[PDB]
RNA sequence: AGCGUGUAACCCCAUUCGU
């Protein structure tokens, strides 16, 4: 390739190139207006309904705000938002952290249950050979 | 039954007689704020809060200045507000830190949503 | 001194790298992988198994059941709609809503 | 880095070990300004008294 | 009409043609 004027060409598909994914959606399981009615009672989904139409006569003006109490109402929200993210993010941390604690325990009884056994085998046999003198009484009492 | 519900009025002798204040969407508001101190300055931290609820006994009022702290520990009078609420939309310091988190909480959830 | 051994293995940590979808079939979408199967996969093996759950409880179904919510609700189209309850307003209520209004 | 020399380890070790003590056990200050607070909350529930019997 | 949640013909009334 040097002696010549060959240069090298790199395939376009070949090249690793980062993924940029974005996390995926689905929808939501549909019961067969059918089945829901052959559905026990216990059983049965039970939902609210909407009823958003109100007849004119009937209905009332919405209240008209300040721009004052807009203002206060507008920064609860905000404040009450981040807020509660805080909490969840911390609550994440929290399981998280207690989740190798329990694991990190489940080890050591592991470990345990190994000397258990071998400790209590030399015992068992001293147990076992006063077995044997019942056997030759068993009959007599 | 009438001699239980007097006694549910006041806190008791214990606390010499403290009165359950009428709750109000003023004073609802400034309870709401309270609870949720801990956000408000992402450099102070501060322990769990005693009680999920509201406390049925409490009182409102202002520190009284001293003669000793004019320079140390005073609060010009332009600068005071009436209420609690008040005094969070005044100061620049908090305003500025929350629009930034609650703009990337949403610039986030549109991610999200996306 | 077989960690001596997994330590001088691990001593370079460059893993591999995944592929992309052809440039040619870009419109179609991304290429998905085991990982990106699994979710749908899990998603599909979930709905079933509820549906069949379901399915069953309808074959042991008793048309005579009875019970005390039945005298108020009746089903529309099989499902069943919990209606909102009334308000109920007398005409002297009514008469005072509107002078608030104006 | 750091485990090239080990006086710096042990070093680092120390810094460490107080920060972890911080949650145990709270550590004594003096009065260098006007007393205005806890910083904090004051939680009236937790009784950390020790028992004599 | 009736089966089928993975990011209607046929029929019917009338019009025209024609061994």
């Amino acid at each position: 390739r040097l002696a010549h004027g060959v240069r090298l060409k790199a395939n376009k598909d070949s090249l690793y190139k980062p993924i940029l994914r974005q996390k995926k959606h689905f929808n939501s399981l549909h019961i067969p207006k059918a089945l829901q009615k052959a559905l026990p009672f216990k059983n049965k989904p039970k939902t609210q309904a909407k009823a958003g139409k109100v007849p004119k006569d009937r209905r009332r003006p919405a209240v008209i705000r300040e721009p004052h109490e807009r203002k206060i109402l507008a920064l609860l929200d905000a404040l009450s938002t981040v807020h509660s993210q805080k909490m969840k993010k911390a609550k994440e941390q929290r399981h998280l952290h207690n989740k190798e604690h329990f694991r990190a325990k489940q080890k050591e009884e592991e470990e345990k249950l190994k000397r258990q056994k071998d400790l209590r085998k030399k015992l068992f046999r001293i147990q076992g050979q006063k077995e044997r003198r019942n056997q030759k009484s068993s009959l007599k009492g | 039954k009438k001699r239980r519900k007097e006694r549910q009025k006041t806190a008791g002798d214990g606390w010499f007689g403290m009165k359950a204040p009428e709750m109000t969407n003023e004073l609802k508001n400034d309870l709401k704020a309270l609870k949720m101190r801990a956000s408000m300055d992402p450099k102070r931290f501060y322990k769990k809060n005693d009680r999920d609820g509201f406390p049925k006994y409490f009182q409102i009022g202002t520190i009284v200045d001293n003669p000793a702290d004019f320079y140390h520990s005073r609060i010009p009078k332009k600068q005071r507000k009436r209420t609690i609420v008040e005094e969070l939309l005044a100061d620049s310091e908090f305003r500025r830190y929350n629009r930034r988190k609650y703009s990337e909480i949403m610039a986030e959830k549109a991610a999200n949503a996306a | 001194m077989a960690a001596a051994f997994r330590k001088a293995a691990k001593s370079r940590q460059r893993e591999h790298r995944e592929r992309s979808q052809p440039g040619f079939r870009k419109h179609l979408g991304l290429l998905e992988k085991k990982k990106d199967y699994k979710l749908r996969a899990d998603d599909y093996r979930k709905k079933q198994e509820y549906l069949k759950a379901l399915r069953k409880k309808a074959l042991e179904k008793n048309p005579d059941e009875f019970y005390y919510k039945m005298t108020r609700v009746k089903l529309q189209d099989g499902v069943h709609i919990i209606k909102e309850t009334k308000e109920e307003v007398t005409p002297e209520q009514l008469k005072l809503m509107r002078t608030q209004d104006v | 880095k750091i485990d090239r020399n080990p006086r710096v380890k042990h070093r680092e070790k120390f810094r460490r070990a107080k920060i972890r003590r911080r949650g145990q056990v709270r550590e004594v200050r003096k009065e260098e300004q006007r007393y205005s607070g806890e910083l904090s909350g004051i939680r009236a529930g937790v009784k950390k008294s020790i028992k004599l019997k």
